[PDB]
This record gives C-alpha cells, structure tokens and sequence, in this order.
RNA sequence: UGUAGGAGACCGAUAGCAAACAAGUACCGUGAGGGAAAGAUGAAAUAGUACUCAGGAAUGAGCAAUUAAAUAGUACCUGAAAUCGUUAAGAUGGAACGGAUUAAGAGAGAAAACAAGUAAAGAGGGGAAUAUUCUCUUCUUUAUUAAAAGAAACAUCAGUGAUU
RNA sequence: UCUUAACCCACUCGUCUUGAAACACGGACCAAGGAGUCUAGCAAAUGUGCAAGUGUAUAUGAUUCUUUAAACAUUUUACGCA
RNA sequence: GAAAAAAUUUUUUUUUAGAAUCUUUUUAUGAGUAGAAAAUCGUGGGGUUUGUGUUGAAGCGAAAUACGUGAGUUUUCGUGGA
C-alpha cells in the first residue's frame, strides 16, 4: 500500500482461477425458458399453467 | 430514412403524442437543445448586438 | 494468455440509448447531413422521405 | 429550431464523403460536393451553407449547371442561366465555365 | 484501449518510466497491506488513523432489518405533497393535509428545516424527533403515532 | 441463407465437395439442357451419362459438339470424342472437361434416365 | 550546402542516415534515436553522424513544395481532375503506383486538358 | 411545419403531415459515436487461448 | 548567454479551449468568445471562461439559492454558468428571470408555472449583449465529496478531512489516533 | 470428457492443439516416462520432359520439345537477408568505416529547369439550328513571330561591417 | 545520384556504475519470433446522460429470429449507492 | 474589392484569401539522464465512407532532379502473377 490509496478487500489469494464462471448463455437461456413454458402451455390445450398464491 | 405514413404517425405517438398507454415509452421525455437557435451569425447581425 | 475473463461487453444506459435513437432520427431528418453521409439525394422530393 | 448551416459545419468539417485531403504533402484539403463552388474545404465553398446554391459541375460526359429544390441544366445557354436564377461569385462561375467547357 | 496506453508513449525506453536505476521489481516492501504498523506505519497513521486495535463489545448476529430506519426531515415533509394540492391547502384555511409518511416509505421524522407559519398539517409516523414534534405543535399541526 | 441447420462456412462446403458420395458426385456432374429440351422435360440441368452428346461452351475447345467417351467422377472431368490431345510422348488421350463447361444436346435414354425424367417432369 | 531555387530555400539536402549503420550490419539506415548512455549522439560529441533537428524544417511559404513550383497531388482516378482544374496553377499531378495503362493514358490525356503536366508522365509506356 | 407525403408512384403526392417533435431534438454526434462504439463492444464475440 | 528566470517564458495554466466534441457547446463558446473579445465589459469574458471550465467547475446552482439572491434584485435577469436544480425543501416560487446552462425539467416547469422566464445563453446574448442590468451567478465549488476528503492528513493535529474509509463497518477506523483511549488522538 | 451441429472483430505453418502430414508416430530412456522435424508445380500432367548428339555411366548440350510461362521439370509457387561465384570499375606504406566541405570520374534525368500565339494538313472529339446543315474545340504533323525565366555582371539604394 | 580522393575533425556499442575507449560485463553473422498485460475492486482526472435521485438487478414481454449471441419493451413503496 | 502584362478605347493573357487546435502579424525563447506530457508515423483486425484489380495489383531487388526536421511517405525500372 502507498499514498492516498484505501486498504484493499479482495479475496483472490485462494486459487480462484478454477472457481470462476462467466455468463455468456444469458439471453439464449432466457429464450430457452420462454420456449419451454410456451411449449408446455400449448401442450396443455393452451389452458393456464399458472399457480394462484 | 424512408417512412410509411403509418410509421411516421406511430413515431409521433411513441415519444409522447395521444398518451397511448402501451404504445408510449413509460413516462419518457424528449431532450431539448442547450442552444435555442443555432444561427449565431444572425445574433451577430442583429441591431442590439 | 488470453482468457474469457476479458471485459468484452458494457452497460449502455437506458436514457442514453433513447437519446441516441431520437437524436439519430433527428439527424436523419437533416437534408444536408444525408448528402454528407454520401446518400445520392439529388432527385429526392422531400427532406425526410 | 435545433439546426443551422453553422452547426452543420461544426458537425461536418472533418466528416463528409466529399472531403478529400492529400497525404502526399499535407497542404491541400478539398470538398467535392455537387453544389460546392470552389473545391477547397471551407463552409463558404460548401454546398451545405448557401440557401439556393449555384454550381457548374461536369457529370456523365456533360457539363451541368446545378441550382438548389435541386434543378439542373446544360456558352449563351450558360450565360443566360447565370443571369437568371443567380445571386466575386459571377466572375468565378464564368472562369469555371471557361475551363470546364473545353473538356472531353 | 491498447492504442492510447503509457507503454505506447514509452515503447522503446528500457525500464520505460519505472526507473533505470531502480530496475523495477514487484512488491518490494512485502505483500498487500502487510507492512502496516511495521514499515508503512507512517502511511497508515497519516491516511487511515483509527485502523489498529480492538474497540467495543460484540453483537453476534446483527440482523439489520430489526433496527431499520428510513427517515425524513420536516423540511422535505411538505415536498411529499404535490404543488397544486399544496396551493389548495394554502388557499383553504379551514382544512389541513394528512400525510402518511410510512405509506410513502418513512418511519422517523426529524427536525431539520422550516414549516410555513400558520399552516396546520397532520403527520403520521412511527417515530418523531423532539424538535419535529415541537415544530408540528408550533404550526398547529397534529402528530399521529401509527404502526 | 435462413436455415441454421447447414453451415455457411467455406470450410464445410469444401470438405463436402472433396469427400462426396456417388449421388453427390452425380449431382455435381450435371449439365444444362438444350432450350427446347428444357421446355420438353421441364428441367434446367441433368446428370451426365455415358452415351450423351454435349456441346462445349467455354475454354479453347468451345463451340465443338460431340459424344461423351468416358466420364471421370474422381477428377470431375468428362471426355468427349473430338477433344483429343497428344501428350509429351505423342500418345493421344482425350482432354478432360469439367461439366460446367458443356451444354447437353442429346441425352442418352435408358430405364434409370426415364425414371429421372418422370421424377423431374 | 544550402539549396536555393528562386524563393524556395531548402536547408539540407543530405538525409540524416542512422548512427554507424555500416559498423553493425543488422542496423538499417533510417533514423532511430539512441536511448543509450554515452552514445556519442545525444552526448553531443562533434564528428559523428548528425542528429536530425526541427531547425532544419522548411519555410512556411514553401513547406512541401517541389522545384516544379507546384504542390504534388497523387492521382488514382479520373474523377480527381475536378478539384485539380481549379488548383492547376498551384498543384501538379502525380499518377499512382497501381494505375492500369488504359486508365493511366486516359488520365494523362485529361491532365493535358487541365493544362497540368504529370511529373511521372513517361511511366507504363 | 408540414412535410409532403408521396404515393408509391412518386408522380403523385398525397396528404401533407406535420413533422414529429422527435426531429426537433438536439444532434449529439459525439454521444451517437460513443454509444455506437459501446454497443459494438456488446456485439463482439469473446476470445481465449 | 542571457540569464533567464523560467527561461523567459510565461507558462500560465488552465483550459486552452473546450475539450468536448459537443457541437452546440462548441458553437456557444465561439459566440461568447466573439462577444468577449469585441465588447468592452468584463462580464462576457468571465462568462466565456466559465463556459469553457471542467465538469466539477460546472456545479449545479440551487433554485432556492438563486431565489434567495434575486429578492434584492427584484426585476433583474440572473445568468448562471451551470445547471439549475429544483428543491423539494422549497414550498413555492416568487417568480424569477433565469438564464442557465441546463434546466432540470421539473424546475423549468416550476419556473413556467410561477410565470418566470427560462433563458438559453443564445437568447440572453441576443437580448442583453452588453450584460447591463444583468446578474452573474454561480453554484458552490467546495460542496463536492472529493473536496470533503481534501486537506490535512487524517489523524494529524487539527485535521478534519474525511478519510477514504475501507468500509462502513462499526469496528473500523475509530481506534488508534482517533480516540485517546487507544494509542493517542488527533 | 465422447459424439453431433452452428460460430467468430481468433491463428495463418517458428502461429494455432504436441500434431493442417502415414503424429501421440518416428526417435530417445532399464523403466515409470520423455517426445519431434514434417503442407503448397500448373488451368490442365487423360499436358510430368518425347527426340537427337557427345558421354563407361552419371549427366551435359541441342537445328530437337510440352506449356501462356520451364533461371515453372516433382529437393517444382513467390524465392528476402546472411553467404559464396563470374565480369567490369575503383582502391591498396601497421587497420576499418564515419562527420563536415569541395573534387574528379562514372551514371541518370527535362516534371520550373525557354519559346505563348499565327498560318498551312493529318488524327480526333463536342455544342447549336430545323438524321444533318451550321458552329465550337484538343492532340500529331511543316515554319513563323512573340515573350517570360533563372544564372552571371556592373551600377543604383537601404541595413550592416572593415578600411584611411 | 553513386565513387573514390584530399584538408580538418572522428576511440567498441549496449550496460550496470559517481565514473567505461578500457586490463569492467554481454555481443561471430544474418533472418524470423521476442518482454507493463488482463481480471477484480478503488481513486482522481476529463467527457457524457440525468438529478434528490440514480442504475434497471435477476427476470419477464414481444407481429424479435441468416446476420438477432442484439436490438427493443417492462400494466406507480424491490435492491445498491447517494 | 480590381492589380499587372500582352494585343489593336476595345479585344487577349495571368490572378481575385474568410476552414478558431483557423489566417495574418510581432517579440521573446530553444541544454538535458532518470522522469512527465503532447503532437505524430507504422502494423493486425472491425464498422463506415469511395476506390484499386490480371491493358498484372500486392510482394520482392535495384533505384527516384521526389516529398517530409523525422519516423516515414510517394513514385520509377526489373522481377512477380493475385
């Protein structure tokens, strides 16, 4: 540490490089979820699949 | 840009006009210029100036 | 070694995004700008088409 | 409202297809737009400034006199057209025509 | 990014801005925060004083939602009310506005600022400051303790 | 274009071009049909067969008509009777012609060809 | 030494070829500025290969001018004639490296119509 | 401020429409460039060794 | 050889010209530079310089603060080389004449509602090129949170700069040198 | 990870997987193991060097010969530098090169580094008048008057010296 | 332009070192390859958009479906930070 | 907003600037390792613009009355064939 710099709070001392994950599937995953529920509803005659709480 | 009259009229609705609840962008307000009129040379030309 | 850790994307902000679209549409409006952009405007018969 | 010829120069003084600048010695920056009178890059040269701009060009094997909406025409004929719609400048357009007219 | 970097300014320059005499090597006082109090005491004292030691009792599971505190000052209390509605209250001497601060998201009303003189208002809240209470009484308003 | 089932890469198309099964080899050994024949059969192009009569439209050998001798599927080259060439030692062989460069006049009729024509029309 | 031609004065003819380039064969003759200590260039000992210096820079009226008395403009398309006619009295055409002979000949003819010589006119003939 | 609408045959000219208020917005060319570049970064694929 | 202090050079500091590529602001500073050089008065020159300045030297001015100043100048035109912000601690307006660099829409609407006047700098230039009977205003410089950390070293006697603290936590940065009980105190 | 798709602001054969290939191979290690180098003629070889002569043969040459092309012949695309060969020119009394400044040689060049217009007869091109009459133009060609431009030289000034 | 000449001047470059022409260290030669980067968090700077708010998070939605792996939208007290 | 020359007052020849990180003008200044800044020039790819291609480009060797203080840029001949 030097000059006006705040003390750090990082935890990258453990071997994080094989414990890290980056999401590149997001929008396609969202599309897949939409497709899955749409297919399910349609299969059920188009009848509601929704749950009343 | 080549517009349909349909498109041109819809555009006007979208960014505020008629206040259409689903077509309008939710409580959106268009930006305004810092300079009211960019003809600076007309300001220079003016009698007061 | 290159890794997928790389900050490829960016958050582009909603108000900024809207402003860019609106301002680009306004710019598209301007006849002088259309020609400057390289569109062959000579035989066109209105400022927005 | 939000626009002027002055603002257009601010937008376009580096940015325009018709702007060409010499690499081979850095003295020489041209603006070649259809309504541009003298093909140096200045707004007073530029076809994007004057309200009903007037220019002698050549295109498609033919000397064309153009006026800004946007009208186009092909010595007596030239002389007559310049006197008619037109508003230093006349003298330059005559000089330009003399040079253009010989060309094949 | 790459084309504007300091390395692009210094590309053929040996040590290249990091000291030819120095001959640049990593963390040469030791790692991270570690030289604090020992070797970097002067930096830590001058820039982060109250860092070292043990102060106070402990509260083993804090549970911050239990003691949650969304405040407003009296100054901004009127600001929760629209302009035209406020004009109607200003006009009509016979009535006062009720303001449910909790329904607008707040629990405590504090005493910074001014309430306009001779102008009753009803303030509903869980908590009020002594000063806030005094101002509400002073202006002829009412305070409502409410859950 | 629109289908995402098949690659738009140069790479896959080339590999497919080189590793072709026989029906594919036959497809890319098709030639364009003569104009009245196209009207007759309702068919733009046909797979070449042994006793076909082609006209050459490209290369130094253009404008020559003639019967097909042998077809070379492997090098994708047809041989025609009057496109001879002598070699370094003076042996005469036929010049191999890619099927892009020929237009088909009289196709050979046979049972398989009849089935193809019936399928097409 | 100094090379006057009319009111076009150019200060230095000889290019500032790089320090001891023949001495170490790996070195190329184009200038490279020593970051070396005791280099006999920056440490400014007389009698070595001279450093280039901004002081040698051209006069503002000349700046990029040729003994031709016209600024060179490089030409790869016919269409480049249209600004060059108005500037012909101050600018000269040079035809680009690529230019196909049929097009090149046509440009040469055009240059004559514009009344401006091509400085590399004999090329590709 | 009215702009003329044309038919699909450009010989013929139909009902004139008022220009939208979107086209009156400021032209922020630097904003448009910076947003475009930021957007382009979002469209670029990741890479690693 | 001539002996020279600072090698004979005037090497004064600050902005050369507007660094932004924003067309409207570049156009606006050209106008105000033109006015500044021709006009006798200081006013235009000061406005031109202030228009050029950095973002942190473009603070917002409070509507309440402008209102508080203008009540001694009751018919006069305020010009503000920054943005004007609205106030939700403010009960009502007293009707104002304001030229500003930027208006928040709620403030502008409030000014219009009040029957006041919203002036752009081009409109001001047209109406008042001299600046006679006009009033130059500017917002707080040292209000900003970076400046709240500037000045004398944390824990050094009489200091009152905010530290660049590690985190919000109770146990942190209240001990050594910040209370007499632990080591010492500032 | 296995298999199948689809990709790219990725690499372009010293890179990219160790592997664009008959490479997890050759090869090395007692063994566990360690582990390479290694792509491209041409459109077409169903164009891959026929023939002749001199040679023991290899090879070589050809009046002979494929190809658009063979200092393109399968150790085949392009073919840099280092390196070494041939011819010519120069230099050469214990270095070698350099800087600054001239010189003599050896090369190169006409684009500013001379000659507008005028007349004659060849080659082209255009515009107007109501497809072809009128008319405007640029290059070659014969010779025929200008001129300008720089370098010299002296004089004349103005600035700056030195001299008596 | 190249080429020798000739007068005058001209010490191995890099390098660490207060100090190298050195009896200091590295360099036979040539070609290709060959070294301040990327992520996280933070800071100041400057630009930009908005302002007592701000960001739209996960996600939902669509007459969104080669390029679309983005773009667009979000039926008034969610959360971060202020 | 008209200056000159050539002809035979009128014909012919040249020129005729307004682009703010801009143009005109003036004066002062010009050392430099470690170091900081700015202006440049080049390489790979991307979008964009408007071009160059087998009446041989790139590439490569040798050059150029070439241009740039400079890195470099531009170009000629030879090879070369996408």
């Amino acid at each position: 540490v030097a000059h006006n710099n705040v003390l750090p709070n990082v935890h990258l001392h453990k071997w994080w490089q094989h414990r890290v994950r980056v999401n590149f599937s997001k929008n396609i995953k969202k599309k897949k979820r939409r497709l899955l529920r749409e297919k399910r509803r349609k299969a059920n005659g188009g009848t509601p699949i929704e749950k009343l709480h | 840009c080549i517009w349909s009259e349909s498109a041109f009229k819809k555009l006007d609705v979208i960014y505020g006009k008629i206040h259409e609840k689903k077509v309008t962008k939710k409580n959106y307000i268009l930006p305004k210029s810092i300079v009211h009129n960019p003809d600076i040379y007309r300001i220079i030309h003016s009698d007061k100036v | 070694p290159t890794k997928i850790w790389r900050r490829w994307g960016r958050k582009v902000n909603l108000k900024e995004k809207r402003y860019a679209v609106c301002s680009s549409i306004a710019a598209s409006g301007v006849t002088s700008l259309v020609l400057a952009r390289g569109h062959r405007i000579s035989h066109l018969k209105e400022v927005p088409l | 409202s939000n626009v002027s010829n002055a603002l257009v120069w601010e937008l376009t003084r580096k940015s325009n297809c018709f702007i060409k600048k010499n690499k081979a010695g850095k003295k020489g920056v041209f603006l070649c737009d259809p309504l541009n009178v003298n093909y140096k890059n200045t707004p007073s040269s530029s076809g994007l400034v004057k309200s009903n701009s007037t220019n002698v060009t050549l295109k498609d094997g033919k000397v064309v006199f153009s006026v800004k909406v946007n009208q186009h025409f092909k010595m007596k004929n030239v002389e007559k057209l310049l006197q008619q719609h037109g508003s230093k400048n006349k003298e330059k357009l005559l000089k330009k025509y003399k040079r253009l007219s010989k060309l094949y | 990014a790459t084309r504007f970097k300091k390395n692009r300014k210094k590309r053929g320059h040996v040590s290249a801005g990091h000291g030819r005499v120095g001959k640049h090597r990593k963390h040469p006082g030791g790692r991270g925060k570690a030289g604090g109090l020992h070797h970097m005491r002067i930096n830590f004292d001058k820039y982060h004083p109250g860092y070292f030691g043990k102060v106070g009792m402990r509260h083993l599971n804090l549970l911050k939602n239990r003691t949650y505190c969304p405040t407003i000052n009296v100054d901004k209390l009127w600001g929760l009310l629209p302009e035209e509605k406020k004009k109607e209250f200003s006009e009509n001497k016979d009535i006062a506005p009720v303001i449910d601060v909790t329904r607008k998201g707040y629990f405590k009303v504090l005493g910074n600022g001014k309430l306009k003189h001779n102008q009753p208002i009803v303030v509903k809240a869980r908590y009020f400051s002594s000063v806030a209470e005094k101002k509400i009484k002073a202006v002829g308003g009412q305070c409502i303790l409410v859950a | 274009k629109f289908n995402k089932q098949k690659s738009s890469s140069r790479r896959k198309m080339r590999k497919a071009h080189f590793t072709a099964p026989a029906g594919l080899r036959r497809k890319i050994m098709s030639s364009k049909l003569s104009k009245e024949l196209r009207l007759k059969y309702k068919t733009r192009s046909l797979p070449v067969r042994k006793d076909d009569e082609v006209l050459i439209c490209r290369g130094h050998n253009h404008g020559r008509e003639g019967k097909v001798v042998k077809i070379n599927r492997k090098r994708y080259k047809i041989y025609v009777e009057r496109v001879t060439r002598e070699k370094v030692n003076g042996e005469s062989t036929f010049i191999g012609i890619h099927p892009s460069n020929v237009v088909l006049t009289k196709l050979k009729v046979d049972k398989n060809r009849k089935k193809i024509l019936d399928r097409k029309a | 030494a100094v090379k006057k031609v009319g009111k076009i004065i150019k200060k230095r003819t000889k290019k500032f070829t790089r320090f001891q380039s023949n001495r170490f064969m790996r070195v190329k003759p184009a200038w490279r500025k020593p970051r070396g200590i005791d280099c006999r260039v920056r440490r400014r000992y007389k009698g070595t290969n001279l450093m280039p210096s901004i002081g040698y820079g051209s006069n503002k009226k000349t700046k990029f001018l040729l003994p031709n008395n016209k600024y060179k403009y490089v030409v790869k398309n016919v269409k480049e004639m249209e600004p060059l006619i108005m500037n012909h009295t101050k600018y000269c055409v040079q035809i680009a490296h690529n230019v196909s002979s049929k097009k090149r000949k046509q440009i040469i003819e055009r240059a004559k119509q514009m009344n401006v010589s091509v400085i590399n006119a004999k090329a590709r003939l | 401020p009215v702009a003329n609408v044309y038919s699909t045959n450009g010989k013929n000219v139909v009902g004139e429409v008022e220009i939208p208020v979107v086209f009156q917005t400021p032209i922020r060319n630097d904003l448009i460039q910076s947003v475009y570049t930021n957007m382009s970064k979002n469209r670029r694929h990741p890479y690693a060794v | 050889g001539i002996a020279l202090k600072n090698v004979g050079r005037i090497k004064k500091h600050g902005r050369k010209h507007l660094v932004s590529k924003n067309p409207y602001l570049r156009l606006l500073v050209k106008l105000y530079n033109f006015l500044a050089r021709r006009t006798n008065a200081n006013f235009n020159k000061i406005i031109a310089k202030r228009l050029i300045m950095p973002k942190r030297y473009r603070p917002p001015l409070s509507l309440s603060k402008l209102q508080y100043h203008m009540a001694n100048h009751p018919n006069d035109i305020a010009v503000v080389v920054g943005s004007i912000t609205d106030d939700k601690r403010l009960f009502s307006l007293k009707q104002l004449k304001v030229c500003a660099l930027r208006f928040t829409e709620t403030a502008r609407k409030r000014i219009e509602d009040a029957g006041g006047e919203c002036l752009t700098f081009d409109q001001l230039a047209l109406k008042y090129p001299t600046g006679k009977k006009c009033v130059l205003l500017r917002g707080p410089t040292k209000a900003r949170t970076a400046e709240k950390h500037f000045g004398k070293a944390p824990g050094k006697p009489k200091s009152k700069a905010r530290p660049y603290v590690r985190s919000k936590g109770r146990k942190f940065e209240k001990a050594r040198g910040r209370r007499k009980s632990r080591a010492y105190k500032k």
